[PDB]
């Protein structure tokens, strides 16, 4: 006897949440002026 | 007579301080960005700062 394989949809996450990671400090993005290079974005660890 | 400094020892081994051209530029006006006498109070209130 043969039963068909269980269906699975390996697609992207909804809204790509998990493709990009801020709010886990260390490897987060900066947005700074070129002349200053001090970020306007620092995250907190417990901030979704 | 018009140009050279009147001195006794032509070719002196050690020139004095005043007879050598110095370099006196303008005093360097430094623009301090953020006076921290009231800025450390802002962080102790709880606000973390960024940018600049």
């Amino acid at each position: 006897q043969a039963a068909p394989n269980r269906p699975n949809y390996i697609g992207f996450r909804d809204n790509f949440i998990g493709l990009m990671y801020y709010n886990s400090t260390g490897n987060m993005g900066v947005l700074a002026g070129q002349a200053s290079q001090l970020n306007a974005v620092v995250d907190l660890q417990d901030r979704n | 007579a018009l140009t050279s400094t009147p001195r006794s020892q032509l070719n002196p081994p050690n020139w004095p301080a005043v007879q050598v051209y110095q370099e006196n530029p303008a005093p360097t006006t430094v623009l301090l960005p953020r006076d921290a006498e009231a800025e450390v109070q802002m962080t102790n209130s709880g606000a973390q700062l960024a940018g600049g």
